[PDB]
């Protein structure tokens, strides 16, 4: 536990990432999370929205 | 599965049932080839800044 | 600041993402009581301390310095004359010695 | 109190996750503050009960015993001047108005009966009058200064105080 | 339990005393403070469009 001040920045740092990371196959609503598996499943106009 | 990257030969012995592993952060790491039942890493492409 | 205490010195470190700090600190350990006053009158003027503080042991006096206990002889180089001796609260009576 | 609001807001990942974190981090880092700008002694010094300081009259400063919250006047003072159903709730803090109070009595006591040895190391204790005199020898002025002239300086302090007092009991 | 703010200790204050020390001991103590962070430039693009 001495250099725990430090610890916790790099451990902070890398949860930041691992967050990012995990929200990036989030859905946010649409129909799916992966960009492929909806851009070649409907039409374009379904598929901008 | 779909994705772009640079495949190499793999050390990860896999499961008899298991097809594609992902590392931390729900990432696809490593897949299996169906036919061959051989494992490879999946490594993505060479990227930066200019 | 740099450590608890008075700081003496520092060393630097490396560290990953950081700096490490080796403060050297001057920390009293034993203390002893003593009976101290503001001034002496010796000839009816009064006598302070220059650099130092009056302590007594039970019979005689001496002027130590604030940090560290090293009893001297009370003399005309150690303490200096200003006023009389009607006016310091608390002031008492001792010999001063001239060298 | 919806159900299905919470499986649309599953799909946006972990958002309040993260919004917790970031809450509980503020007010950890709150307790921490306070900690350290107050809890920086090992011992809680009390002062003695006799008030021969040379003059100086710190009695509205120190706590008072007769009264339950044991501040002093000042303090009391500048307590009274300070004044659900969605989630906002409130965490208490740690140190409660009471250890603060003790803490300040305890740096006050240190300061007013060892001077600042009682940071550095144990407290030595040492008059008053002789704690003025190294204040003196320190800002430029020789000792005899305060040593001829101790009662006008214990009354402009005790003046000085005064007003303090009365000036935070009239304004805001 | 109720935490304690620590000891108790009553200083023999008087106006004939004093407290001057005989020894003293030298301390080292160290101290870590955080200088810089581990660099992350994120695209911008390929993030969101890869
Ligand atoms: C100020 O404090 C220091 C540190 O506590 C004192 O130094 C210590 O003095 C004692 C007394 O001599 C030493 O004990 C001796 O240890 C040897 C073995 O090393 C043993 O053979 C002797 O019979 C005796 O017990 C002690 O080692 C020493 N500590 C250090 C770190 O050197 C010092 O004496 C104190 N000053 C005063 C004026 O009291
Ligand atoms: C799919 O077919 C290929 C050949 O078309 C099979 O590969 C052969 O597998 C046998 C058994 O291990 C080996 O002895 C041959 O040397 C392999 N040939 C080649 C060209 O690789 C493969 O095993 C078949 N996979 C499945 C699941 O039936
Ligand atoms: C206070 O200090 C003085 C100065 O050292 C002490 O006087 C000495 O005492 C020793 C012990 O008997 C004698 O051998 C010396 O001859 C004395 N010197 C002088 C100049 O008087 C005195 O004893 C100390 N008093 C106490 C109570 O500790
Ligand atoms: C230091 O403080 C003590 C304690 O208040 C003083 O002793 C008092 O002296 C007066 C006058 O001689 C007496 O009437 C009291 O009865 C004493 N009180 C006690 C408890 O003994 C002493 O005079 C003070 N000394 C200085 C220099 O201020
Ligand atoms: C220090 O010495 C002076 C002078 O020897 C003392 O002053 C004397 O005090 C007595 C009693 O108050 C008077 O009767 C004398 O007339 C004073 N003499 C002078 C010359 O003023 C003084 O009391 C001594 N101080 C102490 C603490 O003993
Ligand atoms: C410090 O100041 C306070 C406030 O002036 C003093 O309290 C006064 O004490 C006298 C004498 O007992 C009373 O007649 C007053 O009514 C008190 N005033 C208040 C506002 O309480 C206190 O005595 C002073 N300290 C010392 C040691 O004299
Ligand atoms: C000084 O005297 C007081 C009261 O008798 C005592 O508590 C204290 O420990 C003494 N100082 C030392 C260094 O022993």
């Amino acid at each position: 536990s001495a250099l725990g001040k430090l610890q916790d920045v790099v451990n902070q740092n890398a949860q930041a990432l691992n967050t990012l990371v995990k929200q990036l196959s989030s859905n946010f609503g649409a129909i799916s999370s992966v960009l492929n598996d909806i851009l070649s499943r409907l039409d374009k106009v379904e598929a901008e929205v | 599965l779909t994705g772009t990257g640079v495949l190499t030969e793999s050390n990860k012995k896999f499961l008899p049932f298991q097809q594609f592993g992902r590392d931390i952060a729900d990432t696809t790491d490593a897949v299996r080839d169906p036919q061959t039942l051989e494992i490879l890493d999946i490594t993505p492409c060479s990227f930066g800044g200019v | 600041f740099c450590g608890k205490g008075y700081h003496l010195m520092s060393f630097p470190q490396s560290a990953p993402h950081g700096v490490v700090f080796l403060h050297v600190t001057y920390v009293p350990a034993q203390e002893k009581n003593f009976t101290t006053a503001p001034a002496i009158c010796h000839d009816g003027k009064a006598h302070f301390p220059r650099e130092g503080v009056f302590v007594s042991n039970g019979t005689h006096w001496f002027v130590t310095q604030r940090n560290f206990y090293e009893p001297q002889i009370i003399t005309t180089d150690n303490t200096f004359v200003s006023g009389n001796c009607d006016v310091v609260i608390g002031i008492v009576n001792n010999t001063v010695y001239d060298p | 109190d919806s159900t299905e609001c919470s499986n649309l807001l599953l799909q946006y990942g972990s958002f309040c996750t993260q919004l917790n974190r970031a809450l509980t981090g503020i007010a950890v880092e709150q307790d921490k503050n306070t900690q350290e700008v107050f809890a920086q002694v090992k011992q809680i010094y009390k002062t003695p009960p006799i008030k021969d300081f040379g003059g100086f009259n710190f009695s509205q400063i120190l706590p008072d015993p007769s009264k339950p919250s044991k501040r002093s006047f000042i303090e009391d003072l500048l307590f009274n001047k300070v004044t659900k159903f969605n989630g906002l709730t409130v965490l208490p803090p740690l140190l409660t108005d009471e250890m603060i109070a003790q803490y300040t009595s305890a740096l006050l006591a240190g300061t007013i009966t060892s001077g600042w040895t009682f940071g550095a190391g144990a407290a030595l204790q040492i008059p008053f009058a002789m704690q003025m005199a190294y204040r003196f020898n320190g800002i430029g002025v020789t000792q005899n200064v305060l040593y001829e002239n101790q009662k006008l300086i214990a009354n402009q302090f005790n003046s000085a105080i005064g007003k303090i007092q009365d000036s935070l009991s009239s304004t805001a | 339990y109720t935490m304690s703010l620590g000891a108790e200790n009553s200083v023999a204050y008087s106006n004939n005393s004093i407290a001057i020390p005989t020894n003293f001991t030298i301390s080292v103590t160290t101290e870590i403070l955080p200088v810089s962070m581990t660099k992350t430039s994120v695209d911008c693009t390929m993030y969101i469009c890869g």
